[PDB]
């Protein structure tokens, strides 16, 4: 529905979706490659 | 911040234990625990249920500064209208009381003004700040070295 | 039938989801400044201001309450699921005295797997302090499958609550007359909810909880104990455990109730094996209150002319000093939701305060008294909940006074008389607050100065000038003698706090007499001072919300306004909302002192370890009596001494608490940005920053604005309370988990 | 007492007079605006300084300005 | 001089103080078309009687608040109230409305007061008027 | 049987009649106090007030003061009472000097500069006498 | 020392009906709205009582009888 | 309260005046001055 699409596109939903995307990226990277103090 | 850094570094220098500051100042919990918590052991024991030593006056001034610092908060947070209405009620109480109506004020009691309230809160705040830090510093250094 | 509804009043559509701010006329137009955002999140759930029709407001309230019920159901189902899947409840059940409860497991990602400490039995996880394990053991839980089924049922109930809200608003909305059947509502909610709930719980306990707990306390392994339905299916086991069950239900209908004495007792005290209350005592208790509540029902006239009328009772209780008496209150409490909210919030907050103060003295759950962390956590948590609810009552009462109070319907009634001698009330209350604070806190400061000056014989202590609480000691003596003398059929005292023997389980004191001395006198009167001051602030907010000698028209200005202006010398913080904002801090202060007193007294005079000989060694020894009389004692022997476990928590499983401890000390300080400053400075700073962003042609269309004065105060108080409470929470949890 | 000044940018919307709770302001005939009326402050000794008139003024900057000055019993708005 | 039956009131602690008999008080009088309940600015509700009324208050702001309530919160709008200042000696000074026409609407014969012939941005700099007992707006 | 009404039949004053403020017993008892009696000269008023306010002041500092467990106990109580009475007399004199400046209305003899001066002097004398008589009563084996 | 209770006997019955009868006597002279709502067939056998009034007075009689029986069993007879 | 410095009797009399006599006299004089109506 158009109203549902408009609600999903509001500021809090976008900000939280982007934050979870970034957090998932960082968490997965830190899981598969932890303890990166510098480019060795 | 300046005085905390200077004092902790010089405590390490004078005691010869520079490594403690060197490895504990990189994180804030070391500041909280190794500097504040550790160096208050002798200050707050100036007067005990057991007796009194020469640091008793400094402990009293330490608590005194904490108290004045706290007191400034209510000139800084609570504002005028509340106290104005409270003083209105007190004025009613005085004017309606027998044997106290024989005594009357010359200047009508009012609450402190906004700018005066900010100034008084800042004054109590600064006095408490200075007294608390001075008491803590003197007591800690005197107990450690003096 | 008194049911009256309207069919499909509001269509179910998604369009309004795409237009935030639809409820408000001032916000649905579209944002021009950032304030439009903050208003949107602030005026959302204020249905009274949105519309003038009372019926629509009531419908919205009904469905919103359905929504909160659904949320609470989801929370309960989550608790049960996380106790069923990620907990050692089955392990703890076999060895309750050697395994710490734990129901939260932490993923190892960035080293937080260190939080998964060793809780015993080979299980690694976060220790819980809610006491859910003891509640589940008392409820008869023995397997994780039952907990999983409970979680599934909770999720189903949450979905049903959501559907109920949708149906009873968007489809079949009740009429206003339906909501105002206060007699019918009170009857159904006293007899059908409290009485029926108590009867159902008594039935569950008698037919499920007592047999399982009796077998568990004897020494039977959890897996050997029969499943709860097997007791009902084969009553031979029930008759074996309790002989009177062989008699069946015949004595109940013939009033030969005494035969049921074996499983319906009046023992009183604590169960030696578990340290909790006897389940037979609880069974007769909940049965008795069920009977009492069902009898308390059938009291208000609903449909058959047989019953009392609330309006008649209210208008009949009037006297000489009170003019019209309780007249017009029925119309107040049947036309304004805010007055009902105020009364219910005050009573409920006091109720949770009573819960906190009574659940620790007579611990109802098995193995709860010996888990000091759970005791402290439960006490403090429900204490804070009660304080917040009381402040909310003080707020929403002023809201009612500003909005729903009408002078036409209140002439010479109790409300008007209250509004007439409000100056006398406030003046006398202010005087009593000053007197209490002066004399009590001056006893404290006087003791401090006497100790600092080397004159301990001039202090206010048990060795020095006594100041003994003779009345509290007398009532403790009376309650200690009550079994046999004034309650002949009781076997032991209501609690061992008043007096008696020392009940200790697993070499840990569960409950021993709590002696009151000079320090207890001082602290209890300090509590009285703080409570009277908070009451003074909230009462001044409620009474003076309409007007005052300074501003005679505050009612027209609204309930939430920052000031009237810099005139009249300065009129800052005159609204009722400002009185709530000021009372929040004093509630925090009073409750902090209360929880500090509870923690220190519990650690110093009750909790501890009992030797095989019988000697009791307390957590902090007997230092409360000789240290809690000076502020220096409170600072050194309570904060500095007991904060060691939270400052030395780094590198261990408790490290999180330590982190959170510092977190609190941060946010509190952060709040001082908003409380100490004003918005013009920030507006000018935002002007400069807006110029900066404009130079690069990146200025936002939604013009940024500094927070409003009211918003600034609200943000300051919120972050302040959050920081302080989080600090206290971390400190208490670390200390209580580090004292065995 | 406080001072109240009205500048020549007034448009004669009379909002300031309506907003004043102590009847300090007045509407007098004028010619500089389309409404041909301007605000005035004859009874300025009763002003308390609540700035409601300033809040009510819709011009780009307030065509009515209040400068707080000497404080009397009336200015403090005291009832005792 | 000042005539009118006082409204029936039970008495409250929010009323006058010694200032009334020492400095001044204020009086508000109005004609009521029916005996009906209104709200005291000092706290409480009182009934006002058919015909003349007369009420003594401590501040002009309270009198004008009562006048606003009379003008707004009654369908038979009461537009005839009069506010006087009563001195301890006995002098009564007519305050509101000044000329009998409400200040909200423009009436001829009034005199402009406090009106400046410039805009707010044209005020003189303080440094040009310092060491004189004047302020930029005073000039 | 309405017992609470307006203050002297005036609803619009900041007060209302109560069985505590406008009771017949209350008015009779408060009007017969030394400060409110009829026909008393101001110096006699001061004598009567000071006698009581100095007699009762001996109490504290005797069972509570620094010297409360020795033979210098009643002496300390007496000295503290005398010093408090002296400070009270100084405060009374300053209030009389400040309040009554110039215009001396003769409606009340107490509310007058010379009347207040006599009241302060009588208060000092009465406080001395009351404190000393209380000391004499509370002492044992006096010279 | 559990309180003594009485097994069912004709005496306990007689107490029950006595309490119910006196509760009827009380209800006839106290209830403001004696007949409101659902009535019962063949009136004037119940003193002009509706269903609600009858159930209320019967329940009150049962409560009185339970209290009296338990109290009397606590003492003698 | 007892000292071994030269002229140890001075604080026995100087401190009370600085403690009581001087503050009280100053309080009285300032209170009279700030409250003296008229003449400025
Ligand atoms: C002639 C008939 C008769 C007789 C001989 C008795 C005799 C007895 N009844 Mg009894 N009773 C009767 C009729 C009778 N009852 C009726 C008609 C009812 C129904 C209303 C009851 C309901 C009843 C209850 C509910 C209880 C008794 C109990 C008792 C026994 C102890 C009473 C006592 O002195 O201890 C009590 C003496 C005291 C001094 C204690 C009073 C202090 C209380 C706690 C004050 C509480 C204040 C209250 C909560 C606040 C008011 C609420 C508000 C609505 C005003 C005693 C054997 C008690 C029992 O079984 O004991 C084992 C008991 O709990 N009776
Ligand atoms: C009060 C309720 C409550 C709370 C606080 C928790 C808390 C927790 N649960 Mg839990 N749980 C609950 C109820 C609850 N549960 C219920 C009712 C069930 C039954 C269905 C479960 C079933 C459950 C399982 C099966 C597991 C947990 C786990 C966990 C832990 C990891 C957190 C997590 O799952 O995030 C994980 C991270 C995310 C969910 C982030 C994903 C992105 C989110 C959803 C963003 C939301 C927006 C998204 C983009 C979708 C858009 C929606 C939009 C249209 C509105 C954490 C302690 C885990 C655990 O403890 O493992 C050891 C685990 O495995 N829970
Ligand atoms: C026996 C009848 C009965 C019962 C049990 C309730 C119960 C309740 N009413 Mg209620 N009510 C009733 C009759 C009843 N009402 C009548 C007749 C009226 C009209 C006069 C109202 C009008 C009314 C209003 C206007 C409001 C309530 C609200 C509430 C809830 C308050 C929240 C609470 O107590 O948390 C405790 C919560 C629980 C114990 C969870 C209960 C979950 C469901 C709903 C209970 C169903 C029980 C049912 C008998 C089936 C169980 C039997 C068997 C399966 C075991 C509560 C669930 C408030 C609300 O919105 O809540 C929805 C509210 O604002 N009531
Ligand atoms: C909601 C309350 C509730 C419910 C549903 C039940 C349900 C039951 N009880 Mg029960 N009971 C309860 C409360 C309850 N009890 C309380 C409060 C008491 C104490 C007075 C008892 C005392 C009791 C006895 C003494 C017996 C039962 C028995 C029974 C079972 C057969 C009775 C029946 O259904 O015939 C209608 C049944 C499972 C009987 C049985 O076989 O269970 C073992 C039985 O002998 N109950
Ligand atoms: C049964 C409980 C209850 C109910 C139904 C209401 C209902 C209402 N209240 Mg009320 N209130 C309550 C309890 C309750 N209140 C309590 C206990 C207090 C004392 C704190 C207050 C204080 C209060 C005030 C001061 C005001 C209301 C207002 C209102 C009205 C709606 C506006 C509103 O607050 O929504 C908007 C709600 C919010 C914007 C809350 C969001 C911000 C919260 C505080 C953050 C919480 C953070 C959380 C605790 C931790 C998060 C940590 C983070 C790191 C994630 C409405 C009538 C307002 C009004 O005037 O209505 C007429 C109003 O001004 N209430
Ligand atoms: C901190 C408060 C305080 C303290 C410690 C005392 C202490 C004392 N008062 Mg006291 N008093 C106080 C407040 C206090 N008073 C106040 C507020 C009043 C009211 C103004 C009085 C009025 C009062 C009277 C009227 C008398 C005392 C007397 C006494 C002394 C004997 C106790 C007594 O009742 O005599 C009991 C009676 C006798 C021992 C017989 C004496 C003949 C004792 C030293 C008595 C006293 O000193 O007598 C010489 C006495 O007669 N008091
Ligand atoms: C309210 C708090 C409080 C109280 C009750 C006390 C009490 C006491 N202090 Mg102390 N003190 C306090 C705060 C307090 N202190 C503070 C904050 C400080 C500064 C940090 C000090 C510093 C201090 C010193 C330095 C000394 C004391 C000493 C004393 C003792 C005797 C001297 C005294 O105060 O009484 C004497 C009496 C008065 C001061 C006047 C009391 C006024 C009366 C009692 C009011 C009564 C009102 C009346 C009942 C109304 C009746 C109405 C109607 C019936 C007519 C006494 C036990 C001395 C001592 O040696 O202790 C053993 C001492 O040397 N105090
Ligand atoms: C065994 C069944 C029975 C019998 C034989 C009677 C017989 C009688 N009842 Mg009765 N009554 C009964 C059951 C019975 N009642 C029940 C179940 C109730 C409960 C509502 C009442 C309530 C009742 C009342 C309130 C009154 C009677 C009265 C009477 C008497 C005159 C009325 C009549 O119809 O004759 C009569 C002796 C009346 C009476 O005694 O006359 C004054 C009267 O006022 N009855
Ligand atoms: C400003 C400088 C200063 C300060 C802070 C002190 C402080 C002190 N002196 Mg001291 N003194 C000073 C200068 C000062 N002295 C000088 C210059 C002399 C030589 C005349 C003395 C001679 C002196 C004696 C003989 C004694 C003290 C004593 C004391 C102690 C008791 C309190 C007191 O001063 O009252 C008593 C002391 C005086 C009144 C001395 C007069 C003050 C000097 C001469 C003038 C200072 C004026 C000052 C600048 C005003 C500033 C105004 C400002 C606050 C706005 C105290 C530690 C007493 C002591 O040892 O007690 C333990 C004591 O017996 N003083
Ligand atoms: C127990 C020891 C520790 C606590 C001691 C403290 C007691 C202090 C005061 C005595 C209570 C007297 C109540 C009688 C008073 C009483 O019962 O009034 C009842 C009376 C109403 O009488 P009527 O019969 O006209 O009332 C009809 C009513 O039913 C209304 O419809 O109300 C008044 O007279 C006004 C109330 C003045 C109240 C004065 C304010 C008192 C505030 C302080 C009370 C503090 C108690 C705190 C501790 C609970």
């Amino acid at each position: 529905m158009d109203g549902l699409k408009s609600f999903l596109s509001t500021a809090p939903v976008m900000i939280m979706a982007l934050l979870t995307f970034t957090a998932g990226i960082l968490i997965e990277f830190n899981r598969f490659y932890p303890d990166l103090l510098f480019h060795p | 911040w300046l005085t905390f850094y200077w004092h902790w570094k010089h405590l390490g220098v004078w005691s010869g234990n520079v490594a403690q500051f060197n490895e504990n100042s990189t994180y804030l919990m070391g500041w909280f625990r190794d500097y504040l918590w550790a160096n208050s052991a002798q200050l707050i024991n100036g007067y005990n249920p057991y007796g009194v030593n020469n640091l008793s006056v400094w402990a009293w001034m330490f608590l005194f500064g904490h108290l004045v610092w706290a007191t400034g908060f209510m000139f800084l947070i609570s504002w005028r209208g509340y106290w104005q209405e409270l003083i209105e009620t007190i004025v009613w109480a005085h004017e309606r009381t027998p044997l106290a109506n024989l005594v009357r004020w010359k200047d009508k009691p009012v609450a402190l003004s906004i700018v005066q309230a900010r100034l008084v809160g800042l004054a109590h705040f600064t006095v408490g700040y200075v007294l608390t830090y001075a008491a803590f510093l003197i007591a800690s250094t005197a107990g450690k070295f003096g | 039938a008194k049911v009256s509804v309207d069919n499909n009043p509001v269509p179910t559509s998604f369009e309004k989801w795409g237009k935030p701010g639809h409820f408000d006329r001032t916000l649905a137009r579209g944002p021009k400044t950032t304030t439009w955002i903050w208003n949107l999140h602030a005026n959302a759930h204020d249905f009274d201001s949105q519309t003038s029709d009372l019926e629509d407001v009531s419908r919205k309230i009904f469905s919103a309450h359905f929504g909160h019920l659904a949320v609470v159901f989801v929370w309960l189902s989550g608790m049960y699921f996380h106790g069923a899947k990620f907990s050692n409840y089955e392990g703890w059940l076999a060895d309750p005295t050697h395994i710490k409860p734990s129901a939260q497991v932490v993923w190892p990602i960035v080293g937080q797997g260190i939080l998964n400490g060793d809780v015993g039995g080979g299980f690694h996880g976060i220790q819980i302090t809610s006491g859910l394990f003891y509640l589940w053991r008392a409820s008869g839980f023995t397997d994780s499958y039952q907990l999983y089924c409970t979680a599934i049922g909770g999720l189903v109930m949450a979905a049903l609550m959501l559907f109920a809200g949708w149906f009873h608003y968007h489809v079949k909305a009740p009429k206003l007359e339906w909501f105002q059947n206060v007699e019918s509502m009170m009857n159904h909610h006293l007899a059908g909810l409290l009485g029926l709930g108590s009867l159902g719980w008594a039935g569950h306990q008698i037919h499920v909880s007592m047999p399982i707990n009796k077998l568990l306390d004897a020494g039977v392994a959890p897996k050997d104990i029969p499943l709860p339905h097997e007791f009902i299916l084969e009553p031979s086991k029930m008759a074996e455990l309790y002989p009177s069950f062989a008699q069946g239900l015949t004595p109940f209908f013939t009033l030969n109730w005494g035969v049921y004495s074996d499983f319906l007792t009046f023992k009183g005290g604590l169960n030696p094996v578990t340290g909790g209350l006897w389940l037979s005592d609880t069974a007769h208790h909940h049965l008795a209150i069920a009977v009492l509540f069902i009898i308390a029902g059938h009291m208000y006239r609903t449909n058959w002319g047989i019953g009392h009328s609330m309006k008649e009772i209210l208008e009949a209780h009037k006297g000489p000093f009170t003019g019209e008496g309780h007249k017009g209150l029925y119309e107040i409490l049947t036309t304004s939701w805010h007055a009902q909210l105020a009364i219910n919030l005050a009573l409920l907050g006091s109720l949770t305060i009573i819960v906190a103060q009574h659940m620790y003295a007579m611990p109802p759950y098995p193995y709860q008294a010996i888990d000091y962390a759970t005791q402290l956590s439960l006490f403090t948590h429900h204490m804070w909940i009660g304080g917040f609810l009381i402040v909310g009552a003080g707020a929403h009462g002023a809201i009612f006074m500003v909005r729903d109070y009408d002078p036409a319907k209140n002439v010479n009634n109790l409300l008007d008389r209250m509004l007439r001698h409000r100056d006398a009330i406030i003046s006398h209350l202010n005087w009593v607050c000053i007197f209490l604070g002066f004399h009590s806190f001056g006893l404290y400061i006087h003791n401090d100065t006497m100790r600092a000056l080397g004159r301990p014989q001039d202090m206010f202590s048990d060795t020095a000038i006594q100041l003994q609480p003779i009345f509290a000691q007398w009532v403790q003596h009376l309650h200690t003698l009550a079994p046999g003398a004034t309650a002949p059929n009781a076997l032991a005292t209501a609690s061992y706090a008043f007096g008696g023997e020392t009940i200790a389980v697993a070499g840990k004191v569960a409950m021993m007499p709590i002696t009151l001395g000079t320090a207890d006198f001082m602290v209890h009167h300090i509590h009285a001072f703080t409570i009277h001051v908070t009451a003074l602030i909230l009462l001044k907010g409620v009474l003076y919300a309409r007007s005052s000698r300074l501003v005679p028209d505050k009612a027209n200005l609204g309930f939430r306004f920052p000031c009237d202006g810099p005139g009249r010398g300065g009129t800052c913080q005159v609204s009722g909302w400002d009185h709530v904002f000021l009372g929040l801090f004093w509630m925090y202060n009073s409750l902090s002192i209360v929880i500090f007193h509870f923690s220190w007294k519990m650690q110093s005079d009750v909790w501890g370890t009992v030797s095989p000989d019988g000697s009791v060694t307390h957590v902090t020894l007997g230092n409360f009596a000789q240290s809690a009389i000076t502020i220096n004692g409170w600072l050194r022997d309570f904060l500095w001494a007991q904060a060691a476990n939270v400052i030395n928590s780094y590198g261990s499983a408790l490290s999180a608490y330590g982190i959170m401890f510092l977190a609190g000390h941060f946010v509190f300080a952060f709040s001082l940005m908003f409380l100490f400053s004003g918005r013009g400075y920030w507006q000018e700073l935002i002007e400069s920053i807006v110029w900066a962003h404009n130079k690069l042609n990146v200025a936002p269309a939604i013009q940024p604005r500094a927070l409003s004065i009211i918003q600034g105060r609200a943000v300051g108080v919120a972050h302040y309370l959050l920081g302080g409470i989080v600090t206290t929470w971390a400190f208490f949890l670390a200390r209580s988990l580090s004292i065995g | 007492s406080h001072s109240v000044k009205i500048y020549d940018t007034c448009i004669g919307c009379t909002q300031c007079v309506r907003a004043c709770p102590l009847d300090v302001l007045e509407m007098v005939p004028w010619d500089g605006c389309k409404a041909a009326q301007i605000a005035s402050s004859p009874r300025t000794e009763d002003c308390v300084g609540c700035k409601r008139c300033e809040t009510a003024c819709p011009t780009d900057f307030l065509s009515i300005r209040v400068y707080l000055g000497a404080e009397t019993t009336r200015s403090m708005g005291l009832a005792y | 001089e000042l005539s009118g039956q006082p409204p029936k009131f039970g008495g409250s602690t929010g009323g006058l103080l010694s200032k009334a008999n020492r400095e001044e008080k204020y009086a508000i009088t109005w004609t009521s078309a029916s005996e009906q309940v209104f709200e005291m600015p000092t706290g409480g509700a009182a009934i006002m009687n058919e015909g003349e009324n007369l009420l003594y208050l401590a501040r002009k702001e309270q009198c004008l608040a009562l006048g606003t309530q009379l003008r707004t919160k009654f369908k038979p709008k009461i537009q005839d109230y009069k506010i006087y200042r009563v001195y301890p000696s006995g002098e009564v000074q007519y305050l509101h409305p000044a000329d009998g026409v409400f200040p909200e609407k423009v009436n001829e014969g009034r005199e402009a007061q406090g009106t400046k012939t410039r805009r707010i941005g044209q005020n003189p700099e303080p440094v040009t008027i310092k060491f004189s007992g004047k302020a930029p707006y005073e000039v | 049987n309405q017992v609470v009404q307006a203050y002297n039949g005036d609803p619009f004053v900041g007060h209302l009649s109560t069985p505590i403020s406008d009771s017949a017993f209350t008015r009779t008892f408060i009007g017969n106090l030394p400060a409110y009696r009829k026909g008393l000269s101001p110096i006699l008023r001061g004598l009567e007030v000071g006698m009581a306010h100095g007699y009762f002041l001996i109490g504290p500092w005797t069972l509570l003061g620094p010297l409360r467990d020795s033979e210098y106990q009643y002496i300390g109580g007496l000295i503290g009472a005398l010093a408090l009475i002296l400070v009270a007399t100084a405060a009374l004199s300053s209030y009389g000097l400040v309040t009554f400046q110039g215009e001396q209305g003769s409606g009340d003899t107490l509310q007058t500069a010379d009347g207040w001066s006599q009241f302060a002097a009588g208060f000092f004398v009465g406080g001395m006498g009351g404190a000393f008589v209380a000391y004499f009563l509370l002492e044992n084996l006096s010279v | 020392a559990v309180p003594a209770t009485l097994s069912w006997s004709p005496k306990v019955a007689g107490v029950m009906i006595a309490c119910n009868i006196l509760a009827i006597a009380f209800g006839k002279l106290t209830i403001k709205q004696q007949n409101v709502g659902t009535p019962m067939p063949s009136s004037n056998f119940f003193g002009g009582f509706g269903l609600g009034a009858v159930l209320g007075t019967a329940s009150f009689g049962h409560i009185l009888g339970a209290g009296v029986i338990l109290g009397l069993a606590n003492m003698g007879v | 309260m007892d000292g071994s410095y030269a002229a140890s009797y001075l604080p026995w009399i100087l401190i009370p005046m600085v403690g009581w006599l001087f503050p009280a006299v100053t309080m009285g004089l300032l209170f009279i001055h700030i409250e003296s109506e008229g003449e400025g």
